[PDB]
């Protein structure tokens, strides 16, 4: 069911859910929220990107200030952050709902 | 997609006809809308469908008419949406009555000290009951997503004025609260006809750093050994704030220290006042009193202190 | 027709509540105003959007409310002003089939009316309607005659009648210890409801007033804040007022906290006042006056 690219498996889930509710869906389907490190990896996500927007594994802990990925790795290639239809990311509300989510394993 | 029910009149009485549902914008294509009644498909003639194209995304709205006897019979209605990926679901149910026979419940958010410094955030459900009769005050706990919860400390304190007050302290996750998780609570009583439901989450909105100001009272005729300290913490959002008093690097407990309720400023922000009484032996040993304030938008490391 | 936000599967209330929807009308300029039981709400909280469909024009307003504001049992009204008529529509939280009885509230006169204004008055606020037969009888504990009270009734938008009775009480009589009785009778109620109030007899203490000024903070230049502390006084009845150029500033400008108990016998209150650059430059003197029962001289304790 998961669409493959490079080596990592990707699932493009649909349904009106919050960032935290979309995060639980990735855990139940054995895995976690999408983490981008390579520039070529973004090109694959744009092909299956939703017009409304898809939630990405970028979040704020507030204690450090800087943004860190869901797994724990530092952000290299570029409030709960979402992904636009064009490709680029932007700052959004935590309670905000979107009809698309991306999980990776 | 979000389902919007018909509002009650001025008195609070239910209208004879109930109108529901509203579906958000999507990519143009053929859609399937099906009405459910607790896992049972309703008649297509009762609902009306209308599609409207706005810019690039397409919007559709379904309106199902229901009688007062059908809606108030305690039945959950689900709007099944079928588009590409198979199925989509959103459920709607009747609202439980508030303040039945003078019974009010209060659910407060965890203090910033427990969320950042102590790292152990807890939610307290304070329910005030004026008529203590033969029955139970069952405090059921649940999550918005459907995740399991730990057992809460259910302690009841019978007051001298003839009222019973029971509190339930639920231990919530540190990372889960900041992410945006909504914690639900259900209150039931055998004497009460309808249940009580109160739920709280992280107040998503504007963030502002608090402004701490320290003040000391001069010598007043009559008092010689005891003196009072006044503190002002203003311009901050959300209303969640922790006030601490320090002397000789050690924090002071809830005693002596008193803090007012978060009141709105003539502006955006919020303001809180702190009062502390100190003896002659305290200032002579160490003439330094630091008041610590913990906030969500506070910096550095959620710590704003003034001497 | 107003449309409220639906509850989840379990029946739990959502954190944010969204309201209102206005039907089609003849094209023209419209005015939408939000009410909270006869009180105009802030325009920033609501969002307006107009859409033209065929010949008739449709407009929709969306007001965001917290769970603590919606479940506190308060009626919201959407006032629509078009062609100089006005169309009202009210929304309320789901309630029971008319619970509890008729409640009456009798409040003591404020220290400003008792000492400064010298005209103390007692207001009897009774919350209820089947028939307009609400009687407010006045009597004294000793058996002395009383003047006629201003009986004014205000029918609320939520379907309840609220009648207030303002009785003019004596200045010297209140301090001496006179108890004023009130009788409220209704055909629906079986027993006659009676509420009476007097001067809070107990220990008396003079209030301690302290004046403080906030220094310059980065970001703010024109506006400054003034903090005042009034502590150690009994009873809880206290009047807080700010003075500038020998005249009293309006009640809307200054904010005062509820009377809280000290770690000791007494009570404490905090006062906050926001002032502009034009205020202190014209006159650099701000005095906060406190009125109390045990206050001296002549029930006036002020500090600059
Ligand atoms: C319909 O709307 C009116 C709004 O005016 C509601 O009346 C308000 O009811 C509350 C609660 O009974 C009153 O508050 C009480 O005030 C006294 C005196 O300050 C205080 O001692 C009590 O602790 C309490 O706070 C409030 O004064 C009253 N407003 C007026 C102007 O009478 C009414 O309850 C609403 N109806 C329903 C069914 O909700
Ligand atoms: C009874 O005492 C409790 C103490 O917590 C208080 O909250 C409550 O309002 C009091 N009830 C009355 C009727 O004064």
């Amino acid at each position: 069911k998961w669409i493959n690219f490079q080596r990592k498996c990707y699932y493009f889930g649909k349904g009106t859910k919050q960032w935290v509710h979309a995060r639980y869906a990735c855990d139940d389907m054995e895995g976690q929220l999408v983490s981008i490190h390579s520039p070529e990896e973004q090109d694959f996500l744009t092909k299956h990107a939703s017009h409304t927007g898809s939630w990405i594994g970028l979040r704020n802990l507030d204690l450090k200030g800087e943004f860190i990925w869901v797994d724990g790795s530092h952000v290299d290639y570029s409030d709960c952050v979402m992904m636009r239809g064009s490709g680029r990311w932007n700052d959004a509300f935590c309670d905000r709902k979107l009809g698309a989510w991306v999980c990776d394993r | 997609v979000k389902i919007l029910q018909s509002s009650c009149d001025g008195g609070g009485h239910f209208p004879p006809t109930i109108q529901l549902c509203l579906v958000s914008g999507y990519t143009p294509g053929t859609i399937q809308i099906t009405w459910l009644e607790d896992g049972q498909v309703m008649d297509v003639d009762l609902s009306t469908a209308s599609t409207t194209q706005e810019g690039e995304l397409a919007s559709t709205q379904s309106e199902l008419t229901l009688s007062q006897k059908h809606w108030l019979s305690d039945r959950t209605y689900t709007c099944q949406v079928t588009y590409q990926g198979h199925t989509f679901e959103d459920s709607t149910k009747k609202c439980a009555d508030s303040n039945p026979r003078g019974v009010s419940a209060y659910l407060s958010r965890p203090s910033p000290f427990d969320l950042f410094i102590r790292k152990s955030p807890t939610i307290t459900c304070l329910v005030v009951d004026l008529a203590p009769s033969k029955g139970t005050v069952q405090l059921t706990w649940s999550r918005a997503s459907g995740k399991p919860v730990q057992h809460s400390t259910r302690k009841e304190e019978k007051q001298r004025n003839g009222t019973l007050t029971v509190t339930s302290t639920l231990p919530v996750g540190t990372r889960d609260w900041i992410e945006g998780e909504t914690y639900q609570c259900r209150v039931t009583h055998p004497h009460l006809p309808r249940a009580l439901m109160r739920s709280t989450t992280k107040t998503s909105g504007p963030r502002a750093a608090p402004e701490v100001y320290a003040f000391a009272t001069p010598e007043w005729p009559g008092s010689r050994d005891k003196r009072t300290l006044a503190c002002l913490i203003q311009n901050f959002m959300p209303e969640d704030i922790s006030v601490q008093w320090l002397h000789n690097e050690v924090q002071l407990p809830d005693a002596r220290h008193s803090t007012t309720q978060p009141r709105k400023t003539k502006g955006s922000g919020f303001f809180v006042f702190s009062r502390l009484e100190v003896t002659r032996a305290e200032w002579e040993q160490k003439d330094e009193f630091i008041c610590r304030a913990v906030h969500e938008a506070a910096s550095p490391s959620q710590t704003v202190q003034r001497a």
